[PDB]
């Protein structure tokens, strides 16, 4: 069964992060990615 | 306009427990859990005014 | 005309240099931008640095040695076990704590959150 | 806005680029003193003074934004001129031409 | 950065020396009232 | 639209990082900026 549906907004995924006060995260590895910006 | 000014990042982040932010007191700007709205105290003053 | 002035600003600060402006020239830390022509427009190739594969470590604001606080000249004081290391903020390159990359100012009692460890010197073992 | 504030006060500025690396806050602020040419030791030496100054500044900006005459006229002018445009349109429709 | 301030009078532009200035006014002066509001906003904008 | 693009630039580099641009993100040396919502607007807390 396929039909038109109405849903509330998906504001985003819930990201769980812990501030603490004696913990740091540092990126071990990195990625390079090119993105296209189109301007008339 | 409001989409590109307000949703530059589309990753929602929960409010951390307000404890030991180095003495920096983020009660005014962060939304208090006293009300079910996600509005802060100065945000409420701006919306009322 | 507003979009054309925006594109000439991006042609000037993304292609002809490197922009420290976040999100102006790419989703991430900007590295380059390659212009490409288009019908009544310009398409940009915004190459950016994007880090990943993060790790969580325990840090301290400074190091106490011989009654003096030692501060990172660059990077962050990091730890996993017992050994304390200094590394730059954007990439994990663990370096042993030495006076060449550590800056000293004041004593160790004025600052909160200090941990104590051996700060190595490069000069005494040769001498 | 709450998500932006949580990323700002918990991750620092790495949430814009990459995947929101956490950072103790006194250390993000020292790292943001490092961007204005002052060395981080000044912050770590005067953390209580910086925290008290920031708390007082937040209190002062709340008292200023709670006096009624707030510099909120630029936001009020948009709604006022839109309502003026609409009511001018219906008073225009009142004319006989 | 700035442009010369300008403003228009409704009577001296469209009325002039017309005898039926009232007949021109009650039917068509609200347009010029809007136009004077726009010109006053432009002058204030150039000062700011 | 012009004011919205200005505000999204200030969300883009006053809130999401640190600005070396003088006076663009606050009077003095900018540290951070805390965004705050408003009726049809955004109110900034440019701490410097
Ligand atoms: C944290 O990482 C360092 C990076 O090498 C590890 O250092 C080792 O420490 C042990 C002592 O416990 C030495 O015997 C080794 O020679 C060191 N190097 C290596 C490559 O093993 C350290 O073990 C790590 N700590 C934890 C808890 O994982
Ligand atoms: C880092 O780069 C890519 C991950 O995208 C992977 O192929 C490579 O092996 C990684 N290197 C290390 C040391 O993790
Ligand atoms: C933050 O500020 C509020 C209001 O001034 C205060 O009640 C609260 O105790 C403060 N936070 C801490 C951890 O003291
Ligand atoms: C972090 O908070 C804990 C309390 O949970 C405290 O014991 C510790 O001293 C704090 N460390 C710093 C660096 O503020
Ligand atoms: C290291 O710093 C701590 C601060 O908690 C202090 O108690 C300790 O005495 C210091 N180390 C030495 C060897 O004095």
């Amino acid at each position: 069964s396929q039909s038109i549906i109405a849903y509330t907004m998906s504001l985003g995924a819930e990201n769980s992060v812990a501030y603490s006060n004696n913990s740091i995260a540092i990126p071990t590895n990195f990625t390079i990615s090119v993105t296209t910006e189109i301007l008339p | 306009n409001t989409q590109e000014v307000f949703a530059q990042v589309k990753q929602i982040y929960k409010t951390p427990p307000i404890k030991d932010f180095g003495g920096f007191n983020f009660s005014q700007i962060l939304p208090d859990p006293s009300k079910p709205s996600k509005r802060s105290p100065i945000e409420d003053l701006l919306f009322n005014k | 005309r507003a979009s054309a002035n925006l594109a000439a600003t991006k042609m000037s600060e993304c292609v002809l240099g490197q922009s420290k402006r976040v999100d102006f020239c790419g989703k991430g830390y900007h590295l380059m931008s390659f212009p490409q022509s288009a019908p009544h427009g310009v398409v940009f190739l915004h190459v950016t640095y994007v880090p990943a594969q993060e790790k969580n470590f325990t840090t301290a604001p400074a190091i106490c040695h011989d009654g003096k606080a030692h501060f990172p000249r660059e990077g962050v004081f990091v730890s996993n076990g017992t050994h304390w290391f200094v590394t730059q903020r954007n990439f994990y390159e663990p370096q042993i704590i030495t006076t060449d990359n550590t800056f000293v100012s004041g004593n160790c009692d004025v600052v909160i959150g200090i941990v104590n460890n051996t700060v190595y010197d490069p000069l005494q073992p040769e001498l | 806005t709450s998500a932006l504030l949580a990323g700002t006060i918990t991750s620092g500025w790495t949430f814009g680029a990459g995947p929101a690396l956490q950072i103790p806050f006194p250390m993000q602020m020292a790292y943001r003193f490092n961007g204005i040419g002052v060395t981080q030791n000044v912050l770590y030496e005067n953390q209580k003074l910086i925290a008290n100054q920031f708390n007082s500044a937040i209190g002062k900006i709340q008292d200023s934004l709670s006096s009624t005459p707030s510099a909120l006229g630029k936001l009020q002018d948009v709604v006022n001129q839109n309502a003026q445009a609409l009511n001018t349109l219906v008073k225009q429709l009142s004319s006989n031409f | 950065v700035s442009m010369t301030k300008t403003s228009v009078d409704c009577t001296m532009y469209i009325c002039g020396d017309s005898t039926e200035c009232s007949n021109l006014l009650l039917q068509y002066g609200s347009f010029c009232t809007q136009l004077n509001r726009a010109l006053t906003g432009i002058a204030v904008e150039q000062d700011k």
